[PDB]
């Protein structure tokens, strides 16, 4: 055999807490690589969603019990550097539905900032499922 | 009027694992006139910082090599250095010249050693003897406090070194108080998770 | 048919140890005819900024030349080396005595951590155990400890 959805990920550089205890936008906290879809598997037939739900938008988590957050939007590029927009807890940038490469698809989780207050050091996760839809 | 200094560190410590080649940590002069960076070794030369003095101009980063070339460090605990960054500024009336020395600890850690701190923060023990709140670490670590208080006041913290004790002043008021508070700090820098536990006699 | 497929992603958040000063010149000092300076002086103020919440006062230590325990020691740039010295001090939130390490030793006060943010010190003449006074300088580093 049955098909299977496959979700790895490859982290990036760690992140510099600024002296506002933020963090910079745009950054490549880390890509995730999806494969195993049929072809023409278009980019509106693919959702990751996490617990915090938050429309377009991945939060991840402190591990520290203190719940600090930060949030990262997801955003493959294609063959032209045109910007690939799936679905985020079932939200989308508009304009940016595509079909999917062949075989796999990169997307890169890129930084947008604090969500509620001063972040401190440490490890974040966020814990993602990916819906493939009309396979 | 006023004149303004300041040197950042690229971390807040640094973890060295014991027999590594080296490490490397990011200088940042955030004025707007050129400086020398200064940087040195200290105890609580088996490592060398290079470039040890080199010229960083206004708003520039550059990045030091930290490394250990020989020493002898024991293989069942931690052990503690620390690694200052100083930004010399270019050269009755009372002029006054500033040079600010930002110094961070240089943890050596053992391969050897296993876990890290933050799965040891919660073991922590404490004891009032002699007016003075006493913490022990039973672990390899250093445990660096980042938050202390007892009785519900702020205690100024310290480090815990590894498999030994700290004794903190305490100000008064704190007649019959049984529980203390702490964070320690990550080693990201960080304020980790909040432990409380009573004192034992 | 929708298939799924999970991960837990991650990051590192670091932070960098950033010390900031600023120094605030007082008004200038008025000789009183015997040649001493007045006391009290506030001859300038300092604004130690960037540390993390939790630096404490003990963490501090402004050095110079001179070494002298507790004290800064300013210096005529004539020849002729006529001396003064300062301590440096702040207040905390209950208007308590504070002081950072100064050549090694604080002044006044228990250690207690730091005001968030910032801190202010302000440099308060002491006197001058010589006598007769006749510009001033000193050169200070400004260490701090970080947790």
């Amino acid at each position: 055999e049955p098909a299977r959805i496959t979700l790895t990920y490859k982290e990036g550089a760690p992140i510099t807490i600024m002296d506002n205890g933020n963090i910079d936008t745009e950054l490549l906290v880390g890509t995730l690589t999806l494969g195993g879809y049929k072809t023409g598997t278009t980019s509106t037939s693919v959702n990751f969603t996490d617990a915090a739900g938050d429309p377009m938008y991945l939060t991840f988590t402190s591990q520290d019990g203190n719940n600090h957050q930060f949030t990262t939007k997801v955003i493959g590029k294609d063959s032209r550097d045109f910007d690939i927009s799936p679905k985020v807890n079932g939200e989308n940038l508009v304009g940016d539905d595509v079909v999917l490469a062949t075989g796999s698809q990169d997307f890169f989780v890129r930084s947008i900032g604090s969500k509620g207050g001063k972040l401190a050091a440490g490890k974040y996760t966020d814990a993602v499922t990916v819906t493939v839809s009309n396979q | 009027a006023s004149k303004e200094y300041g040197v950042t560190i690229g971390e807040s410590r640094i973890i060295y694992p014991l027999d590594a080649a080296g490490v490397m940590v990011s200088v940042k002069n955030t004025q707007d006139y050129p400086v020398l960076i200064q940087s040195r070794i200290y105890d609580e030369d088996p490592f060398v910082v290079t470039p040890p003095l080199f010229r960083l101009d206004a708003k520039q980063q550059n990045s030091l090599r930290i490394a250990q070339a020989g020493g002898v460090f024991p293989r069942d605990k931690e052990s503690l250095k620390w690694l200052c960054v100083k930004g010399i500024p270019p050269k009755v009336g009372v002029f006054v010249q500033f040079a600010i020395n930002n110094c961070i600890k240089l943890l050596v850690r053992p391969n050897e050693l296993k876990g890290t701190p933050i799965q040891f923060a919660e073991n922590l023990s404490w004891k009032v003897d002699g007016g003075k709140l006493i913490a022990e670490n039973p672990s390899p670590f250093y445990m660096n406090i980042g938050e202390l208080t007892f009785g519900g006041k702020s205690i100024p913290s310290h480090y815990i070194p590894p498999k030994s004790t700290w004794a903190f002043d305490l100000p008064k008021g704190l007649a019959g108080a049984r529980n203390v508070s702490w964070r320690i700090i990550n080693d990201q820098g960080g304020l980790d998770r909040l432990y409380s536990k009573n004192v034992t006699l």
